[PDB]
């Protein structure tokens, strides 16, 4: 009805009153709509994902990586950044099995190991990661 | 029971008697402990610049681009910050080596 | 990209948006069926 | 955690609405169980040493 | 001491400020999204 918006939409159960017609978030910005032709709800959720941080040993050494998302439960990875959706250079480090579950989201690229050395590339959550034997 | 407004006191007054030729000497004593509070560290925090200014949009995307280099510079400033809040938290507690 | 160089260092970082994804394109519209009256206005004999 | 925003708990209480618009909180280094292992290894050895 | 940290809630406010102005700066920053700045409306898309 000429409300112009970007986001995956979703069935919704708020309860609207019978004569209303938007929803608004905190920030006031539409955020459930009514279908014109039958009496349904939506739920719109925006697509970017602000988010992956980056861990690099240093281009001058390798130019290996790996990624961090923030946040995020890795069971449902693929489906919050859409993974299907892009390059399948990004679909390398979407899919993994070196998947590392750490307080501050899940961890792509490294390996675990019981034995614990100093601190090199600090992550967070009492988690560091360096680059080592190859 | 109502508001009153008065000028605050400055204290109790309590005048000590000197003289040339006489002292004090305390002959009991106690034991007191204070406690006394130190902030450390705040929170971190990191922003995304394309998401805020010009979310999920191509023309505005397009049309940042060519400033370019500021929201470069908000990264390096939080980042600095969000590091340096990790070296006060290191530098304060991590004192004894074994 | 972020950075803008060519050489980094070590080091967690933080990326911005930049994957570039396509989107499809969906319209809803109410039932409507009779027309605007507008040729009335615009074919009429005397304006006031 | 995301996923909560995903779902439906309060409905954008407010840091699920920051967190969609790019703002972000990072964890601290040292959680809370190391700063009270540095404080229990001060405190014995000061009533010890 | 102990009778004081659980009477007086106030002695630690040195420690709960330095979370709450944190907090309500942030908190304003996204209501600046909400502003016109000058323009016909807040609403990206639909100026679009
Ligand atoms: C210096 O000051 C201290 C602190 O007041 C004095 O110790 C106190 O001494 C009194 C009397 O000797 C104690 O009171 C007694 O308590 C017992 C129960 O334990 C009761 O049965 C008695 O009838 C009497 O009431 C008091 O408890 C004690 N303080 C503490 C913390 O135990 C000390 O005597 C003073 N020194 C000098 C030289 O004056
Ligand atoms: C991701 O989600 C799954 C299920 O939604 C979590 O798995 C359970 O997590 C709880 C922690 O409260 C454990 O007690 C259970 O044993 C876990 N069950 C299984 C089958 O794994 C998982 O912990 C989540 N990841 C996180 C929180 O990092
Ligand atoms: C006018 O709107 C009504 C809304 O009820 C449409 O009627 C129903 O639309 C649903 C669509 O989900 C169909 O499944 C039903 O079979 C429709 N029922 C009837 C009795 O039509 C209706 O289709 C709309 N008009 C047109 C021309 O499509
Ligand atoms: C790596 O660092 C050394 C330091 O002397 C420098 O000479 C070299 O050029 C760097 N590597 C590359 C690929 O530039
Ligand atoms: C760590 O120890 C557990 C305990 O048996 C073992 O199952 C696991 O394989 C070990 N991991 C490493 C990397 O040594
Ligand atoms: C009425 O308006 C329409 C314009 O579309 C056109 O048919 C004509 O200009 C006018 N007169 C008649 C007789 O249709």
């Amino acid at each position: 009805n000429g409300l112009t918006g970007t986001g995956v939409l979703t069935e919704s159960n708020k309860k609207f009153l019978p004569f209303q017609q938007f929803g608004r978030d905190i920030a006031d910005t539409t955020d459930a709509v009514r279908d014109p032709q039958t009496l349904e709800i939506l739920d719109i959720t925006p697509c970017s994902f602000g988010g992956v941080s980056v861990i690099t040993p240093g281009t001058n050494t390798s130019n290996q990586v790996a990624v961090l998302y923030q946040g995020v439960n890795c069971t449902e990875v693929p489906v919050a950044i859409h993974a299907d959706q892009l390059t399948p250079t990004w679909r390398v480090y979407s899919t993994g099995s070196n998947v590392f579950q750490t307080r501050a989201g899940c961890l792509i690229g490294a390996e675990h190991v019981n034995n614990s050395y100093e601190c090199d590339i600090p992550i967070g959550a009492g988690i560091c990661a360096s680059y080592q034997t190859s | 029971q109502s508001i009153i407004a008065y000028t605050m006191s400055l204290g109790a007054e309590n005048s000590v008697a000197y003289s040339n030729n006489s002292i004090a000497i305390p002959t009991n004593f106690t034991i007191s402990v204070t406690t006394e509070i130190l902030p450390v560290s705040m929170t971190k925090t990191s922003v995304d610049c394309t998401m805020y200014i010009c979310g999920d949009s191509t023309e505005c995307s397009n049309l940042l681009l060519q400033y370019g280099s500021f929201c470069t510079q908000l990264n390096r400033a939080l980042t600095g910050i969000a590091v340096e809040q990790d070296k006060n938290t290191q530098e304060v507690f991590a004192q004894v080596k074994q | 990209c972020t950075l803008k160089s060519f050489t980094v260092e070590k080091g967690i970082y933080q990326t911005s948006n930049f994957r570039v994804q396509p989107t499809e394109s969906i319209v809803r519209f109410p039932n409507i069926t009779n027309l605007c009256p507008f040729g009335e206005v615009f074919n009429a004999t005397r304006f006031a | 955690q995301y996923g909560d925003c995903l779902g439906d708990i309060a409905a954008r209480d407010l840091i699920c609405a920051q967190k969609f618009n790019g703002l972000n909180v990072l964890p601290p280094l040292l959680t809370d169980e190391m700063i009270a292992q540095y404080t229990s290894a001060l405190l014995a050895g000061t009533i010890t040493s | 001491i102990q009778d004081s940290l659980s009477s007086t809630p106030s002695a630690l406010g040195k420690l709960q400020d330095v979370v709450n102005q944190n907090a309500q700066a942030l908190n304003t920053l996204v209501k600046q999204l909400s502003s016109n700045f000058g323009a016909i409306s807040s609403v990206l898309n639909d100026i679009l």
